[PDB]
């Protein structure tokens, strides 16, 4: 299946930067492993590097503004051809849940 | 001061590879031992 | 009022890159009619772009894997130095993985040696630590996440010299302890090694997939 | 691979104009994005202007924007730097540079091929 080929993966935001254009296979676009690909302008930009976990995102706002709550942060396996650490396909995620406290009373 | 080191039957010579040749899988373990022995002999000596 | 137009397209550029995808071009000029005293501006673009494909894979430089396990803190051609005032050494190994297609070899030392004492299976006196910082709510996204903190029997490390100066080239070594000791302490709540406690996390938010959230 | 020959320098009065030209190798001309640099007495080499392989996309340093104009002639394997309103601080050896670019509208600031240079001296 053809795909849009981009020249740069930003990684700080997960965006596909520098459109080389389209009408080309995923194998030929990911010969250069510094490139990236996505389908149309819908999103999910995957780099052509071997699959590796991205950076943990910032902690979400606490579920209540009073007493003990719970907050989440994500991490998305980004890459192509292979798996991340833990039998994880490219596109799947991993969460960390932590108890927060905006106001202690 | 014209001392000369002559190579004979009691002399022993082995190549210590460069950094990229050590990354080959045969010279992987070889560069480990010759590097450890360098530290082993400037720290511990002989125990005989 | 003269209407300008495009001229002949020039020679196409060869494919710049030897691997992967690249981009070629053709150049045209607005030189044959030329807009004079006004008019338009030739209508369109003076440049076409096209993707060229060489169909051959590209170099990838090797990366270091994580360090291995430390070797035992013993002496070569001796015995062991467990429960003794003897500083020893131990080694550790890395592996270069992922180097393909004439890529760059891994840069750095593939071995790591540091100095050590040995408290492997050593009976050491202990004291209970204070309550650790509350862990993560596990399992996240699963049914009923719970935190966990714990107190563990921390061994009293013996007051040895942390800095041992050797001679030869006068090299002084930051010496650190290695091994799994046997910490001796009084029982707390029917347990000798580690006593923990769990508390459920309150107001757990539901996990929504970010690709399912954007859409 | 590619060779670069600058021309057009000389001694100009302050406020005057000068047009530099840079000839590159003919068979490999449209492959390389090109630009201008300069190195003043006692100073590091600094970026002046860049042009893509197209001649349609340009980039300029803030010190020369509005005064200098870079152009490209893809018929005659040359680029040009039209320098207007010259000041004594523009006195430098001006270098033509060439660099491999995948995209044809990309302007570069990093270049791996350099000419021998042309001397421009501006007197007040
Ligand atoms: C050998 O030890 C020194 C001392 O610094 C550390 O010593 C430990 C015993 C412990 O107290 C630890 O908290 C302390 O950081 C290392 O030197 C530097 O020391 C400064 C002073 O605090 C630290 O701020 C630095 O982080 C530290 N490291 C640097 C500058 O790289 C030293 O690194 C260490 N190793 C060697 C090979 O000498
Ligand atoms: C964040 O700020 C706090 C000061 C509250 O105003 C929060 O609103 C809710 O207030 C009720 C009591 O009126 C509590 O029971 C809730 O826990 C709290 O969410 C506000 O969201
Ligand atoms: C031509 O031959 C190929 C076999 C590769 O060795 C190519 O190397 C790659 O060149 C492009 C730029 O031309 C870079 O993006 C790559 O990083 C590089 O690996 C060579 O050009
Ligand atoms: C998330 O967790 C830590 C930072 O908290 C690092 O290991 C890394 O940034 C990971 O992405
Ligand atoms: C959440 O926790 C702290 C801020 O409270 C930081 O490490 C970071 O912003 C993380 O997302
Ligand atoms: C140039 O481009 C096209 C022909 O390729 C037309 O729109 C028109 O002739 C214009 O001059
Ligand atoms: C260039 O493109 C085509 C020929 O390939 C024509 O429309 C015309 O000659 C233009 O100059
Ligand atoms: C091994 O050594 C330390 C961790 O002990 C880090 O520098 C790194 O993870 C390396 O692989
Ligand atoms: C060697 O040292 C300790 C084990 O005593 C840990 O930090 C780790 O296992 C390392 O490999
Ligand atoms: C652990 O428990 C208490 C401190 O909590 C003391 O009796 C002693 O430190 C024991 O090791
Ligand atoms: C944990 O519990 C309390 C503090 O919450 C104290 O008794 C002590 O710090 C213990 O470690
Ligand atoms: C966990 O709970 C609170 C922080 O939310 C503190 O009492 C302490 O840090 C404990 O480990
Ligand atoms: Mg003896």
């Amino acid at each position: 299946d053809p795909v849009l080929c981009f020249t740069q993966y930003e990684e700080s935001s997960g965006k596909c930067k520098g459109l080389l254009g389209g009408g080309v296979s995923v194998e030929d676009c990911c010969l250069n492993t510094a490139f990236a690909y996505q389908k149309r302008s819908g999103g999910l930009c995957q780099p052509c590097r071997s699959p590796r976990w991205s950076l943990w995102s910032t902690w979400a706002p606490c579920s209540v503004t009073c007493s003990e709550g719970s907050q989440l942060r994500y991490r998305r396996c980004v890459g192509w051809n292979g798996q991340c650490s833990g039998k994880v396909a490219p596109g799947t995620l991993e969460w960390q849940l932590q108890a927060c406290e905006d106001q202690q009373c | 001061p014209n001392l000369s080191y002559i190579i004979g039957k009691d002399t022993w010579v082995e190549h210590w590879p460069e950094e990229d040749e050590c990354q080959d899988e045969e010279n992987q373990k070889q560069c480990q031992d010759l590097g450890a022995f360098t530290e082993s002999m400037v720290v511990f000596g002989c125990p005989n | 009022g003269v209407a300008g137009g495009w001229g002949p397209w020039g020679p196409v550029s060869p494919c710049p890159v030897t691997c992967g995808l690249g981009q070629t071009m053709e150049q045209r000029t607005c030189n044959h009619p030329v807009p004079q005293h006004g008019g338009p501006f030739c209508a369109g673009d003076a440049t076409r772009t096209h993707i060229c494909n060489t169909a051959v894979p590209c170099p990838v430089d090797g990366e270091w894997d994580s360090w291995g396990e430390w070797s035992p803190c013993i002496r070569r051609n001796m015995k062991s130095i467990s429960c003794q005032e003897i500083p020893g050494q131990q080694s550790r190994g890395r592996t270069c993985r992922g180097r393909k297609f004439d890529g760059h070899r891994c840069a750095g030392q593939q071995q790591d040696i540091r100095h050590c004492y040995s408290i492997q299976h050593c009976p050491l006196k202990g004291s209970w630590s204070e309550w650790s910082t509350w862990g993560l709510c596990m399992p996240p996204c699963g049914p009923n996440p719970t935190r966990a903190r714990q107190r563990l029997c921390t061994p009293l490390l013996p007051k040895y010299p942390p800095t041992v100066s050797m001679v030869e080239g006068q090299g002084e070594k930051n010496v650190t302890f290695w091994g799994r000791p046997l910490p001796r302490c009084e029982e707390l709540q029917g347990q000798k090694l580690v006593v923990e406690e769990k508390r459920p996390c309150l107001h757990v938010p539901a996990c929504k997939d970010p690709e399912e959230e954007e859409l | 691979q590619v060779q670069l020959v600058e021309s057009g320098g000389g001694l100009v009065q302050a406020g005057g104009s000068l047009r530099l030209s840079c000839a590159a190798s003919e068979r490999t001309f449209t492959i390389y994005a090109m630009g201008w640099f300069r190195q003043a007495p006692g100073k590091e080499r600094e970026f002046v202007a860049a042009i893509s392989r197209s001649g349609e996309n340009t980039d300029y340093a803030d010190s020369v924007k509005g005064r200098f104009t870079i152009s490209r002639d893809n018929n005659k394997n040359t680029i040009s730097l039209q320098m207007n309103s010259l000041k004594p601080e523009d006195t430098a050896v001006y270098y033509c540079a060439a660099g491999r670019a995948i995209l044809v509208h990309t302007t570069k600031k990093e270049y791996d091929h350099w000419g021998q240079g042309t001397q421009v001296t501006v007197s007040s």
